[PDB]
């Protein structure tokens, strides 16, 4: 049963993540629209910061989830 | 406090002729001293040891050949503006490292060969806009000209500036070759460094995981048996844009160039280039980088017309020699991403091979932010056509060294 | 307002993905408990396989919540 | 068919003594045919060329040493049982390929060097618990001993296969010196096979980001100036469990050892293991192994006692010669992380350094999972005792290639 | 007393495609001279082993091989060739192959000094196990001994049969010197300076060393100038000992061929480089039909009796696509006949446009024997010099001439090298 | 006419440790013999500039030199040290410049063969610029010319003053000519068979040169060799030429001075290795206590009137740790001398058990002046044979000796190497 | 100093031996036989041994001067 | 084959002139000379260049034998 939560827990993040890359989409569109810059770098590091509580890998899922808003650097 | 000092063959005719009409044309942002002044301080630099030899200057266009094609990657940075005053060994030794600690991150990510083309040994003149400052006074130009000094006297245009940038710059050189066949020009020693950065920096944690991954890439490299004296020396080129043609033309030599026919090299650099307020196409500027056998390079702003680019290209690349030119684009952040594809395709079209070079800075939301969109802008326009980011063309001071290193594992994530 | 729901979005993957680590060790010492393997390599696959919709990253994603669920290999 | 075959310096005084004592204690698991038949192919052997040289056999010793320092990490591998029937180039050669794959993953996660063993050239014999088998017969004890056909005639012991196997095992290593020496023992063209095998296999995804590390690994040595004929030639070790004393008898020769003076080397492989069924302490095996110069290892089960280990060390290894001797650890997943340490803090007090093996077949929830299991325990018992897990043993035939490939990529993990 | 061990009958691999294996089976429908009497059958059992058994070389080796005979026939490196003039089983041991091995090195360090420039060294090892006979009678009334891949030495109706068995017997004993040859050549009993203090040791102890002490010296303070400037054995080489032998069995030879590459090609993996024989070259024969069909660089050995017409049509056979070092024409004429009849042979096949290896044979043409074999190879220098051409290796039989009379020989063909 | 040209005064950088400093200071209270007589607060001012700009040479090198040193020391090498007597500015050009490279690559090439191990390059260059005067007025009645560093050549009163702005302009012409060196020895110009490619030239158009054609042959052969066996410039070297000049003006070297390191030390970065003069080496004087004091390898000349027991004091003074090489003792006696005078002077520095370097100036203390030069190396030569230890290197001048002299000296020398 | 007269003899002499070595192998040459004979070679410098290490070097050269240099 | 007498003879007068070249050597240093004078070498090789370029190192050889090696 504890197997069936972490079923149901991985849908739960899967969505929200889903969700996340949209909306981080949706800030970039609207902030060049406004003519500003696709990337901001003090912002990627509040993401960084944010995700610090899961330890030393909190770091990499932050940058990973910066990669599905925006997209691959050079791309 | 002065030094007292107290005042060859000639050309082939051709040269003497193809030199004489490049320098009679008009120069943009030249000093303004008296010529019998100049000419005795060009009379000794004539016969001094050079910076640079040709056979370095033959190498290097072989290695921006490969940049040209596809195969490499160029570095080139190091301080804004060189001063007499800060020419010292801890400068000198940190420039070096910087650029060090840039090429293997920039390698790393590019998964090729990485030229390292410091501004060094002779970055000592720049122009201006305006010939008066915001203090009244005549604008300080470098110190090659005049002096930083607020005060007019310190302002003047001083010819005897000419021989103290070569004792400078041949100086810093020595030192520069020195440094690069030392043990800390090692890669892994150069890595340390940007491992201390990743754990003091404030953005550290943006950068751990490709610092961490290049540590592991140096360790198997080790492990698979490579030493660091199989590899080969650490190799730094020395440039400045070649600004003062009083200072270029006294250092030039004649040569045996790469086709075997005797060729003139300015031994002050390993490479320069021509800026925005010194291209004019029938200037003598470019005339001047058309009779030398040096790589070279020219800035191109957002007024950049594609058939203004051909242009420079037909005249710059005569023999189409992949490598010899660089073309530097600084548009700006807000318009690269519009502006240089044309100019791209255009040039592509020749069947020319130039390196295509971002220069972030001088076109140019936080600062930093747009240099690095401008990075980003210019991967994206070549990505678009399917042709070569080639290399980028940074500023220490604005810039500082480690928003530089920054910078680098930004391009080199950008280079994947 | 999107960057306010990034922030809320953030703090619910942040706080399940905290939840998952526990429930992953808690299934991880009740197999062991009953004489199992802490990793089983078929259960390693099923959580990657559920991400894949993320896209490439998403394996990526699986493997660092599995990292957080047992710990590093070899350790 | 039959092949017909018509049938020297005596050994220095104390070799002939302490040979012939070592081989008259008792040997368990010998083949039975007759003791004449048995003399007439040793003599024969005796003056075949050997499969290896004493020059590689101290090289090896060199290498091991680095690897009981805690300096590089021991691989070893390949088919659980060769036979004649498959000895051929295809099946040679992709177990080659196997292993060169193997230790480019785990050296990159070790980042340290890995020695490459392969069981091969001479793997043709095993031990059985019993000697009538399942299905009435003689049990097979490998191509050496008798036949695998199930019929009581092929499971006749046949001292004629000492020969054949002598015969099969220099033309294997013939060609595995040929192929490590050849273009395809290149690092970046061994890796190319491992990220086919990440695109192909079904858990591909679970090793994608470190085969592509790996990939920029290699690009990054090759971007720094590396070449492949830059790199040392790609060294593959022979071993095989030494357990027909007949046969490794027959290869023994003479050389100067390591410290100059004359030394018996078995050179039938580079290294040989005593197994569990064949290590009595005072039996003819152990006491075999103390007269030769190879490196040896010796397999430890369940039942291994911590002070029994040491006399074995003691034995093997009297003058303290780091690598000379490995304890090859099989406990069983479920068993290896309580029997493992006490063993080994035991043994790390003598001062004598080891080589520490896993071996995570022979003691052993899917298959799959216990074998991981105990390869992950023996890491654990490592990092706590602060000792150095030293490398891995594993069986190709149970494990398949690609599964032996995926425990490769999950030790490298294990290794950071 | 002999022992009968079961060569063991295991599954086949795939065959070789069948457009080559037409191309082959055309090509060995020529007539063969001298190949063994044993039955079809027999031999084709003995076939089917070897077609599924680890090849004695590798076709990269092949390649290479190539490219470095390549540079041979441009005149920009030298060959030597040399070894037992006949290898026996009983003789096929650890100090019999060291030996051997030692020898061509301390030939080949020797040559490259007098060369100034690389030298490929291709023994006559691991496989060189027949050879042709005269006459089928010999002088005991035996049936002549054809070398053990065939039958016996031994004085004796038995051993003197033609057995197929020796077949599979050459391969063990082929593929068990290979492994030796390499093992030793990737040693540092390899090393350069190692193979010379041998030379130097001749020097002092051979009754006519003072001959060759000068040289001796030269070439030994050339080596400490070397280390001297940094060069370690660390990076030098590792040494490349090729294998080569007469193709003369056929079944033997097209038994050990497998398939390689841009096209497929057939390599005959026995060896590195064959060569055919004086009695064995029959332009409409199957040795060289079979040497048409292989991608080996291959030499053919040319007498007294040969042509430059000849010639000129074993290139055009054997060459057919102008691969420099490919072929390889081995002179062996007699030191009396050698400057007579070589120049209008070299002077035609050097008229084609093909680059081919000219080598010196020495032995098998010919006051005292080691003064005629010494006067042929500098006949054979005379010739070249003359014409212009390369003299590009040498052929030597070691057993003819002991080691310490080859050694002397690579010291004076080094001198006529400057 | 002249111009001026400012000297850029510019900020300091952190002072030397006050620990060192003090012994420093201590030191320099010791008399100077033959020191400029410039004003100390004009000296002062020219030190402050040079105390702030990028070194000649860097501390690394200078540890490399010291490990190759104690080579030459135990007897494993070879110290060549050579070039211009007198650097002037005037003459520091760059074909002036790399026809002093040429020349020392070219003698270092022939004497590594004959010595059979490696030569150390050690230039008179990129510093050399100032020299000792045995009396103060010189024979056209002026003050005499002491080198660039401290006055000028030309004969007139105003050039012959003691001017210290000379140190700064000695400074920029050392790293110009420095700069020049390290770009060249990293270029194809050093590759070895480059640089004996002049030396055939030399045996071919020298009227000396059959006298030097056999060796410049069997060198050629020996590189032949070493390509043949596959090694490539690729991998060699690079070439390493150090610098070193005499240690004379001591406002300069001090004011060279900079820390590095296991305890922190004083390097002089002028040069990599300097010397003591005849003139200046008095045992409680400036000199010798400021080469104490540095970490850099030294040198002393030791001249005719020496005693074995003064320099068994140089050597408990300068080499206090026995470190291998880091002591050069440099005798130049005269031909006619060095055979009666340096015998016992080696046997008693050799029983302190002491490893110094031995090296024979043959210029400095001298039928013809050229066969004196020679019988001194001679002689040089015949003691260290005769007493068994290791005659360690030359330092010879080029003017004294032309560029084609001194090559026909390094054959003789090599010669005598073997 | 007697003494280039002593030079004067011994290069009349050794031009003398060049001539007289030449004449020989034409003889061994036109009669059918080889040019260099290893056997000859060894006692010329055998001859010279009394000289010390360098008589065969003197030999060699004698050699060289009667035969030509090896090889063509 | 005269021509062991030629050997002889120029053998004899090879171990003469190595006599005549030491008493000259021992003149010159007990006068106050040195052992080795450059023009005087290049003047015995210049005597036997008529030999061909074999001649400067029969020249070379007989310097060996008269004023021993360089460097002992």
């Amino acid at each position: 049963t504890l197997r069936e939560e972490i079923d149901r827990l991985d849908a739960e993040i899967l969505a929200l993540v889903k969700r996340r890359a949209e909306v981080s989409k949706a800030i970039g569109k609207a902030r060049m629209a406004s003519g500003g810059t696709r990337l901001v770098h003090s912002r990627e590091m509040k993401v960084i910061e944010r995700y610090s509580e899961l330890g030393p890998d909190g770091k990499d899922l932050a940058i990973l989830l910066l990669r599905l808003g925006r997209g691959r650097l050079g791309h | 406090w002065t030094v007292d000092i107290p005042i060859l063959p000639p050309l082939p005719t051709d040269l003497r002729t193809r030199l004489d009409a490049a320098l009679a044309k008009p120069a943009a942002q030249q000093p303004t001293w008296p010529a019998d002044q100049a000419l005795a301080m060009r009379t000794v630099l004539e016969s001094v040891p050079p910076v640079t030899v040709p056979s370095e200057i033959v190498r290097l266009q072989e290695q921006l050949a490969q940049v040209a094609k596809g195969e490499a990657f160029l570095l080139q940075g190091g301080d804004c503006a060189e001063t007499f005053m800060d020419n010292t060994e801890p400068h000198i030794r940190g420039n070096v490292r910087a650029l060090l600690q840039m090429a293997v991150v920039l390698t790393y990510g590019a998964s090729m060969p990485v030229v390292k083309v410091a501004r060094i040994a002779g970055q000592y003149a720049k122009p201006r806009s305006a010939d008066i400052d915001a203090l009244g006074l005549r604008s300080y130009r470098g110190d090659m000209i005049n002096g930083f000094a607020p005060d007019a006297a310190a302002r003047e245009h001083d010819p005897s500036r000419l021989v103290r940038a070569y004792a400078n710059a041949s100086a810093a050189m020595n030192l520069v070759r020195a440094l690069t066949s030392s043990g800390l020009a090692s890669l892994h020693l150069v890595h340390d460094w940007n491992r201390e950065f990743v754990r003091t920096s404030p953005a550290g944690a943006r950068y751990e995981a490709l610092a961490t991954e290049i540590d592991r890439g140096l360790r198997f490299m080790s492990a698979c048996g490579v030493a660091d004296r199989n590899l080969q020396t650490a190799e730094i080129y020395a440039s400045h844009e070649a600004l003062v043609l009083d200072y270029e033309r006294a250092m030039l030599r004649l040569s045996d160039g790469d086709d075997g026919e005797p060729q003139l090299f300015d031994l002050s650099a390993h490479t320069v280039w021509i800026g925005e307020r010194t291209r004019q196409i029938d200037g003598a500027h470019i005339a001047f980088a058309q009779v030398i056998a040096n790589p070279v390079g020219v800035k191109l702003g957002p007024n950049m017309t594609p058939e203004l680019a051909v242009e420079y290209v037909e005249r710059l690349d005569p023999h189409n020699k992949p490598g010899r030119l660089t073309l530097v684009s600084r548009m700006g952040n807000h318009k690269v991403r519009d502006l240089l594809p044309p100019i791209v395709e255009k040039v592509q079209a020749t069947g020319h091979q130039v390196i295509w070079q971002c220069d972030p800075m001088h076109g140019n939301t936080r600062h930093f932010d747009r240099i690095v969109d401008e990075v980003q802008g210019f991967f994206e326009v070549h990505r678009a056509l399917g042709t070569h980011p080639g290399g980028i063309h940074v500023e220490i001071t604005r810039l500082n060294t480690q928003q530089s290193l920054e910078l680098a594992f930004l391009v080199a994530e950008m280079l994947r």
